RNA sequence: CGAGCUGGAGAUACGCUUUGACUCGGGGAUGUCCGAAUGGGGAAACCCACCUCGUAAGAGGUAUCCGCAAGGAUGGGAACUCAGGGAACUGAAACAUCUCAGUACCUGAAGGAGAAGAAAGAGAAUUCGAUUCCGUUAGUAGCGGCGAGCGAACCCGGAUCAGCCCAAUCAAGCCGAAGUGGCUGGAAAGCUACACCUCAGAAGGUGAGAGUCCUGUAGGCGAACGAGAGGUCGUUGUUCGUGAAACGAUGACUGAAUCCGCGCGGACCACCGCGCAAGGCUAAAUACUCCCAGUGACCGAUAGCGCAUAGUACCGUGAGGG
RNA sequence: UGUUAUGGCGUGCCUAUUGAAGCAUGAGCCGGCGACUUAGACCUGACGUGCGAGCUUAAGUUGAAAAACGGAGGCGGAGC
RNA sequence: GUAGGGGAGCGUUCAGUCCGCGGAGAAGCCAUACCGGAAGGAGUGGUGGAGCCGACUGAAGUGCGGAUGCCGGCAUGAGU
């Protein structure tokens, strides 16, 4: 499915899901400090698999 | 001969019959029947809800050419544009680029289409020169 | 190193795949070419829409002791097949380096019991058939075991048509199967060869 | 159901040659050819011979008995003989009639 | 029917929502998807002869200013 | 072609056949009645007419739509092609878009093929250069309640490759090499001892298993003579769902120029670049298969077509089933 | 081996279920028919083989009692 | 030891190959107290009247007690 192209899990040198944080960004925010500025990285070692099987030839 | 002609011991073994075992009840027990439409993607099961969106461009990809290859080995044969294509650098289609990976000292002469800056400070210290496209 | 039994002299060329001949490599070879030989047939009406028959039936609930809808199904005597034989192809394209190196080694196999070459036949003379089978019985070729000719010339064919003796083989169409078949080869010409 | 058709449905013989039975029974046996039906490979000889009963109802004095007829057979025999045996004839040729040919093996005399 | 090419057989017709705003709205729902055709007008016109035939206004418009294979 | 023939037909009688019977090819002559059915009517295979030519019998003509005439067409076709019209279940684990899908069905037209076609193009190299199909690009670019899911094209390779004309050998068929004895047997083509052919060891039949018994195959021969514009409004196509939405197409209103011209190049403008509509036709490469031949790790009759013949018996008012 | 008397012991089969000899489901008997397949150079993994820092063609052409030609293209090779 | 995963094999049809068997008689059917760890295999006899084992390898319309399964035949209810 096409979405998975702009979606965060990128084909990395290992094969690992590229993720962020989808906490709260847009919609629904002023509380806080950094929670905000908190845009880093993702990664899960349980959803990997059921992940990159669709995505993973189109690297 | 064609009698005392064997297989590969271990190349391919038989196939999973599922009629009769004295016990098999082949899938599940429930809800799994001629129906071969469940999947593994979807919308809501791991995949969506996600935040993100980014913008597709995908413009110019350059063929790497590790420093590896043009020094160490060979003997200069001239990089060119038509003699490095025996020099398991074939993609055409799209520019080359040069890198450097490869440290040792050699006096050779590079034409490619694009270089790096490391790689530009890396052939000319040691003798050559890297000409790009006008 | 087998030398030529009319004519010339050599046979030292040509160098034999190692190791001293493989059976397996010989087998995924022989495999793949049969089956390129294997024809797409398959007169089955798997599907119920192809065999002659309506759609409805008696009722679901009711009439009792039933609980079908068409005639054409798998359970019924004179319905369809379910998961019948198809139309199909089944010819891959096994690795040249592999076809190369298949009949590279079925010769290495032969070069190390019957192996018989010659060049020139003017032994032959014309049709005749008769001096063809006199020719054999002057090159240990009795009859008794399979032979495979692979030479040109289109005279030489001609005069050669028998079962156990030998067998034709036109323009250098060398084949794994073929010569393995047979026990002894003749390669005689040294088109391919060398 | 076929029949005959294996053949050409040509026959290698005439309803006036004599000919010898090879192979089965009355193996040498020899005779002239009454019937010769193409078709169904079916030839009548003088050689074998059986002895059948017509069965004959209510046909003015039935008076059943056993009459004396023939057995047709098939390619069984060896039409025409000159040496005495069986042969394959098949040169052909012509003496005052060039518009029939005849036959022969190693002789001539058909 | 007319009578210069052919006529009628006509399109779809679609119908949204919330139908302009503060430039550019959300987004455009589609709600009808039903689909329809068009007729059309004749006229008493004769060529060679007496005839009565078609005549679309298009047609009309152009015939009046200039007899195309025909006249009024 | 060279002795037989006298249809599936089992039987009887009478008969036809060297003045070449049948059979196999190839042209003619006879073809009642119905059926597009067409003299009129008609619940098809029936009923009723008139006119003309005439020895009564009998034959011929008499439908409608285009034309001076000739002539051609309304009919029928399993599938395939184009066109007019155009679903729903289903999927989205509900359902309105979207999918299903321009699928199914319907209808019109035509052929042995159609469609399409000789640039107001694709495209970004100041390039290729009719159309179609195949491979690939690629499942990329892109579309989408941005969900389900849908999905190009250019370059390149390959099948085949032409642009010219208006307005101002296969069907008959013949020829065709090479075996005898003895033995088991009801009967051998098998066993056995010798022999031969082989540009013929494909195959079928013959009392059983089969080179040399038969028909044939390799090969050779082979006829009278028979074939080969733009814009606005409503919408749509292409990947394009109103999105920045071009362009093509169309219904309704309007309505330009033509040489310092017109269109296009994903609103628009300049520059730049490609191309010149509103006229037409046009092999091959492509699809399918009623029909025929050959072939099959296809069936061998509860299979294989439904049928080792039957759309029959049988069921239904009927379509239809079988 | 067959048959039989007597003793001991002994809750059909399947399915569905927490739990079946179940008074829960199915089924008169036998015969035959009858259900995890096939496709897409698709995706991913195990095994095996040929090559190996390179590894292979597709359409097609020419030949077919046989197969070779065909490198447009795809995967390696640099990532962010 | 149920769901489930893993391993080694039996059997059937077709195919290639090899060794062969068959009128003094194949397959099939019928009997049997033998062999193998199972799927199974073999000897002998009876029937039969044409074809078919074994080994190796390849490919599947490949193994039935069930589905109120499909077809067919024959039972029970009863001499009611
Ligand atoms: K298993
Ligand atoms: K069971
Ligand atoms: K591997
Ligand atoms: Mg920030
Ligand atoms: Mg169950
Ligand atoms: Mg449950
Ligand atoms: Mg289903
Ligand atoms: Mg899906
Ligand atoms: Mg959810
Ligand atoms: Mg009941
Ligand atoms: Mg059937
Ligand atoms: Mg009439
Ligand atoms: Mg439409
Ligand atoms: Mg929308
Ligand atoms: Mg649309
Ligand atoms: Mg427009
Ligand atoms: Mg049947
Ligand atoms: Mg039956
Ligand atoms: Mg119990
Ligand atoms: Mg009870
Ligand atoms: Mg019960
Ligand atoms: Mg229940
Ligand atoms: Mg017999
Ligand atoms: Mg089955
Ligand atoms: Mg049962
Ligand atoms: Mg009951
Ligand atoms: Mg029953
Ligand atoms: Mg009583
Ligand atoms: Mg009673
Ligand atoms: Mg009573
Ligand atoms: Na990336
Ligand atoms: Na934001
Ligand atoms: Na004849
Ligand atoms: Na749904
Ligand atoms: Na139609
Ligand atoms: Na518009
Ligand atoms: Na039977
Ligand atoms: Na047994």
């Amino acid at each position: 499915t096409h979405k998975m192209a702009k979606r965060r899990i990128k084909i990395t040198g290992t094969g690992k899901v590229m993720a962020f944080k989808s906490g709260k960004r847009h919609q629904n925010t002023g509380k806080s400090g950094d929670e905000i500025r908190g845009k880093g990285k993702g990664f899960v070692l349980a959803k990997a698999e059921w992940a990159r099987m669709k995505l993973m030839l189109p690297r | 001969g064609s009698r005392k002609d064997r297989k590969r011991v271990g190349r391919g073994p038989g196939g999973t019959d599922k009629t009769a075992g004295r016990g098999h009840k082949g899938q599940k027990s429930r809800s799994g029947a001629g129906k071969g439409a469940f999947f593994e993607g979807g919308r809501s099961r791991l995949i969506a809800r996600l935040p993100k969106r980014g913008f597709n461009n995908v413009g110019t990809t350059y063929e790497v050419v590790k420093l590896s290859q043009l020094q160490d080995l060979e003997d200069t044969t001239f990089d060119r544009d038509t003699l490095e294509a025996y020099r398991l650098v074939r993609r055409k289609n799209r520019p080359v680029k040069l890198l450097a990976s490869g440290e040792i000292s050699r006096a050779v002469t590079v034409h490619v289409d694009a270089a790096s800056a490391a790689a530009i400070k890396a052939v000319e210290a040691a003798g050559g020169r890297v000409v790009l496209p006008e | 190193a087998q030398i030529n039994v009319i004519g010339q002299n050599g046979g030292r060329t040509i160098e034999l795949p190692l190791p001293e001949v493989n059976s397996g490599v010989l087998h995924e070879v022989v495999t793949w070419q049969l089956a390129s030989r294997r024809r797409g047939t398959a007169s089955t009406r798997t599907r119920a829409q192809v065999s002659k028959t309506g759609r409805k039936m008696y009722g679901q609930k009711g009439t009792g002791n039933a609980r079908h809808g068409d005639r054409s199904v798998p359970t019924f005597v004179g319905g369809g097949v379910a998961f019948g034989p198809k139309p199909r192809s089944y010819d891959y394209t096994l690795p040249r380096q592999v076809r190369q190196l298949g009949l590279a080694m079925a010769i290495a196999s032969r070069q190390e019991g019957g192996k018989l070459v010659a060049v020139d036949g003017f032994d032959i003379a014309d049709a005749k058939t008769k001096n063809f089978i006199s020719w054999a019985k002057q090159n240990g070729l009795d009859g008794t075991e399979k032979v495979l000719l692979v030479t040109d010339d289109e005279n030489t064919r001609r005069a050669a048509r028998n079962v156990s003796w030998v067998s034709v083989l036109p323009v250098a169409g060398v084949n794994v199967y073929d010569i393995l078949r047979h026990d002894r080869l003749v390669i005689d010409a040294a088109a391919l060869e060398i | 159901p076929s029949a005959g058709s294996h053949h050409n449905d040509k026959l290698h013989f005439k309803k006036g040659d004599t000919v010898i039975v090879l192979s089965g029974k009355h193996k040498g046996q020899t005779g002239k050819v009454l019937l010769a039906l193409p078709r169904d490979q079916k030839v009548v000889v003088e050689g074998v011979n059986v002895i059948t009963k017509n069965v004959k109802p209510s046909m003015t004095n039935p008076q059943g008995g056993q009459e004396q007829r023939e057995l047709a057979l098939h390619a069984s025999k060896v039409a025409l003989v000159d040496p005495e045996t069986g042969k394959a004839t098949r040169v052909r040729k012509q003496i005052v009639d060039g518009k029939k040919v005849r036959v022969a093996v190693a002789s001539g005399k058909t | 029917t007319g009578k210069k090419n052919l006529v009628v057989n006509s399109v779809i017709r679609r119908g949204k929502a919330r139908a302009d705003g503060g430039v550019g709205r959300k987004t455009t729902g589609i709600t009808k998807r039903v689909q329809r055709a068009n007729l059309h007008k004749k006229a008493i016109r004769e060529n060679g002869q007496v005839k009565t035939v078609w005549l679309s206004a298009n047609a009309l418009r152009t015939l009046s200013k200039g007899p195309y294979k025909g006249i009024e």
